[PDB]
């Protein structure tokens, strides 16, 4: 951990990045047998606003 | 996303990073270049003298790698084993109808002439040739590859197995640590002998000398571990090979699978050169290795663990992969199999269980990918209390797992 | 599922994995090829000298297996075999009527060329032949079937019975660690002798020398363990072979059962060559092993364990099988048996007792319990979990990689 930097701001930024990647898992069907899941349908924003992006 | 720009001054930044080639090479794309695999041991020094040469060399000192190879070929020239079928791999047709081949029916050449001591050594040793010496000489390779305190457990293996109406003791002095006989692993010829012996006895399983396999066996699928975890993942999920393929949900895991399955490589074939690609020097870099398939290896081994795999707990956790993304994929997979039992009536007395038959949100009955991906989409892409519990139930009560394993990874992730 | 294709670019991938060879070999198919079990007793010269060769070879760390073989052959001429009825196995007619047959009525041949010491060794020991020496020599085989400190608590078995009507004592050199008489089981001709002995006294239980089985018994049904666990499960559930079969709920346990029950193999016959398929060299990969029947072994022994089996505790847990699916299956079976007690009046004094929502079914019938499992959306009940909890908690020191350890971890949390 280096000295003379803005820890608070840098960490709250790093948390937000980590949280985003970490809650938004990649996940998508890669191979198939002639039967593929197609993700969108009406995919809105969870539980009102404040919901996870 | 070709063009990125700094928004404060409207200027253009071009994000880039150090390149990393290190390509892989396939077994097949080697026989497209040479129809034979050379084995150099130009030593026409008598068998009985070679016998003495290595014995006192092993007792203590600078045992020549040139010496031990020369002995082995001579001691193993046993033209044994009648071909029961045909033996063809990568175009090479070594075995016919009922032909009696041997080891070194691979292909064999002769190089150099410089040796250490003078002709007639010390005539103290009897036969003890085909009896035990090779089993020791070959057994040391396996012991050489390790570095953990298993070396002593695998040298007990050597000594206890070499008592086939033979009964002797130790041979070298200093314990291991990669320095003594570990020089041998880096000899092009020594490894090729190890491989030919394994290959040959894997064919002639029933053979009075197939005991030479103990120790010569770790050359088989040497650094093809990723392939091995694909087999293992099937037997644990109990799913078909293709049905396991369809549960691969991360781009870089699909990639590795494509790379691992490229056609014309004889990977599923009975008695091929494929399993010995490294030691025969057919390939400098394995496409089937865990280091070149890290995303897959981690995913598969994780999934297997949540499913009570005993081995998976000690598999290594690779670096530079999308952990969080890979684990959520594993959990879902493990959760699907782990909560949907196969369970169907198999035998009867004219009395079968007819299966005729929570419509909103509730885990899908079967183990089908499309079913599950839609269900997970309904759980806004984040794992439920139950499946987070299922993971905990599985991992808690795991004891004594080493660090950097997927075992310690999994416990530390799910046991909260 | 013939074709799989990457969806991102529409190219076909062909999923495949390394092969497994080692098919099973059946005792019937052996007598399809040959019609005899060749026993190669290499040397045929001097019985009295052989008696000397062995004792001397036994006092020091060196004795030929050829010499102890030739000795066993000479010492065991119990051509005393008053046949009760007939005897026939796998198309081979061993005997009939009231014929007096011998131990080696199982095909004897001569072999190679080499022998160790000079003719007359030491004329020290006498009359020790048809007394103990064989009993000792044969005893050492089952002593060789171990690796842990079981040997020194099983060589007691030796000297103790090597004293009954004989009084003899300590003779071995190096304790153990795969060195001494623990190599004898590698000799194709040695194992064949032990097998011929155990097979003989199994027919003739009431013979003078019935003792000899004290080390040769471990040959019977060697590598046929999965077949035993099937017997144990029947005894433990109190159910019939027919009924137990129907409670098999997984495809791989079905295949393995199907492979174990192949119809032309004399497995239920009293005196057969089948139970010695390994030592007679009839098969090199037993179909009845628990390595060829991993699924069934786990299943059977886990169900046993929840039903209070003491032997199930230490059963080995196989690799590369479907633990989760099999465990669910075993739980449902064990649960059925363990809450539907047989319980029926057996004796009377002219005074009998006739017996006839979302609650566990009446009897022990698979169709019925499966329908009840359906009604519980294919997942084990919390009462079921408590049942297995109770069955596993308070299990003492259990070793690693057993189905005992597996079950407590799974059900006690």
């Amino acid at each position: 951990q280096p000295d003379d930097i803005e820890y608070t701001s840098l960490t709250t930024a790093g948390l937000l990045y980590a949280y985003a990647v970490g809650s938004s898992a990649d996940l998508a069907q890669q191979f198939c047998v002639g039967d593929n899941k197609y993700t969108p349908d009406d995919s809105t924003g969870g539980l009102t606003t404040n919901a996870p992006p | 996303s070709v063009t990125v720009k700094r928004i404060i001054d409207n200027t253009v930044i071009v994000p880039k990073l150090p390149a990393n080639e290190d390509p892989v090479e396939y077994p097949a794309d080697y026989f497209r270049k040479s129809k034979e695999i050379p084995l150099y041991i130009n030593t026409t020094k008598s068998l009985s003298d070679l016998r003495g040469y290595v014995y006192q060399g092993l007792k203590s000192g600078n045992v020549s790698i040139i010496h031990v190879n020369s002995y082995l070929y001579g001691a193993l020239k046993d033209i044994r084993g009648k071909l029961d079928k045909d033996w063809s791999s990568f175009g090479i047709n070594i075995g016919k109808a009922g032909d009696t081949i041997g080891i070194f029916d691979l292909v064999s050449l002769k190089a150099l002439d410089g040796v250490l001591p003078d002709g007639v050594s010390d005539a103290s040793r009897t036969s003890a040739d085909d009896k035990w010496l090779p089993l020791y000489l070959l057994g040391l390779y396996r012991v050489g590859r390790t570095q953990m305190p298993e070396y002593r457990k695998k040298l007990m293996d050597g000594l206890t197995n070499q008592c086939k109406m033979i009964n002797e003791q130790f041979e070298p002095l200093v314990p291991e640590g990669r320095d003594i006989f570990d020089v041998w692993g880096n000899d092009s010829n020594y490894t090729k002998i190890v491989a030919a012996v394994d290959m040959f006895f894997h064919m002639f399983k029933k053979h009075e000398c197939a005991s030479f396999r103990y120790g010569t066996i770790v050359s088989r699928f040497k650094d093809c571990a990723a392939l091995a975890t694909f087999g293992h993942l099937c037997k644990i999920t109990g799913m078909s090979t293709e049905d396991v393929t369809t549960w691969i949900l991360n781009r870089e895991v699909a990639d590795e699978m494509v790379q691992m399955m490229l056609p014309g490589q004889e990977i599923d074939k009975a008695d091929s050169y494929m399993p010995y690609l490294i030691d025969f020097g057919l390939s400098s870099k394995s496409p089937y290795s865990s280091v070149k398939n890290p995303a897959f290896h981690f995913w598969g081994q994780l999934t297997a663990l949540l499913l009570r795999s005993t081995r998976a707990r000690n598999a290594r956790q690779p670096d530079d992969i999308e952990y969080t993304s890979l684990t959520t994929a594993g959990l879902l997979y493990a959760y699907a199999v782990g909560s949907s039992a196969d369970l169907a009536q198999q035998f009867c007395v004219g009395d079968n269980k007819y299966t005729p038959d929570l419509t909103t949100n509730a885990p899908p009955q079967g183990r089908d990918v499309v079913e599950w991906l839609g269900w997970f989409e309904d759980q806004n892409r984040k794992p439920t209390p139950d499946m987070m519990q299922y993971a905990k139930r599985a991992v808690m009560s795991l004891q004594g797992l080493r660090e950097k394993t997927i075992g310690k990874y999994a416990k530390s992730e799910f046991d909260k």
